[PDB]
């Protein structure tokens, strides 16, 4: 859980 | 979100949109596994509402999103609608979500987890960008 | 409301510090965040407030309530998941 395949960018 | 920014498509895979039969987005939610969604008790979700997973742009017709039906609504019996305390509802999907690159679960903390004041976190959603 | 999903970073505050804004409306199963130039708003309710813990994003709050005007200088109020997680675990186990 909590480790998206598409990394978020902020 | 007022003053936020557009997310990288598919980067917040647990984010779901609660839509009524009209197709109107009224609340957000988070997948905790393929059969359960956590949302706010005040959203007032009923079994006639739909959970939309894998969506980014609510105006696109070419996104492969999953429209999932709700079997049951579990409103926390401790939710106080007068103070909005214990504002949480669990939704059991009648149809399990299919996990992929754009659809997955967020983690839940331990009851003893500590998240210190000053820590920078992230909030996501399709709410009003200007009031 | 926007067609595309929005995101925003914001700091968590302490409840004692948040009571300065909301007074006694701030209960134990609530956690405040924001007042940093950004704000959750109508339509955001029910969504996530996530913080990275040991490399993974974990559900810390659920968008609950806040200023009726979505003021970016007032903190938003979220349901505190750490106070509600035992109920979640009990509910998943029974159904
Ligand atoms: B939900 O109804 O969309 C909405 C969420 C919310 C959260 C924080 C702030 Cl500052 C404003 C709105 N809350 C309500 C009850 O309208």
């Amino acid at each position: 859980c909590g480790v998206p395949a598409i990394q978020p960018v902020l | 979100i007022v003053n936020g920014e557009e997310a990288v498509p598919g980067s917040w895979p647990w984010q779901v949109s609660l839509q009524d039969k009209t197709g109107f987005h009224f609340c957000g939610g988070s997948l905790i596994n393929e059969n359960w969604v956590v949302t706010a008790a005040h959203c007032g979700v009923t079994t006639s509402d739909v959970v939309v997973a894998g969506e980014f742009d609510q105006g696109s017709s070419s996104e492969k999103i999953q429209k999932l039906k709700i079997a049951k609504v579990f409103k926390n019996s401790k939710y106080n609608s007068l103070t909005i305390n214990n504002d949480i509802t669990l939704l059991k999907l009648s149809t399990a979500a299919s996990f992929s690159q754009t659809v997955s679960a967020v983690c839940l903390p331990s009851a003893s987890d500590d998240f210190a004041a000053g820590t920078t976190c992230v909030t996501t959603g399709w709410g009003l960008t200007r009031y | 409301t926007p067609d595309r999903l929005q995101q925003a970073s914001l700091p968590l505050l302490s409840n004692t510090n948040c009571k300065k804004y909301w007074g006694t409306k701030i209960k134990d199963a609530m956690i405040c965040a924001g007042a940093s130039g950004v704000s959750s708003c109508m339509g955001d309710s029910g969504g996530p407030l996530v913080c990275k813990k040991n490399g993974a994003w974990t559900l810390v709050g659920i968008v609950s309530w806040g200023s009726s005007t979505c003021s970016t200088s007032t903190p938003g109020v979220y349901a505190r998941v750490t106070a509600l997680v035992n109920w979640v675990q009990q509910t998943l186990a029974a159904n």
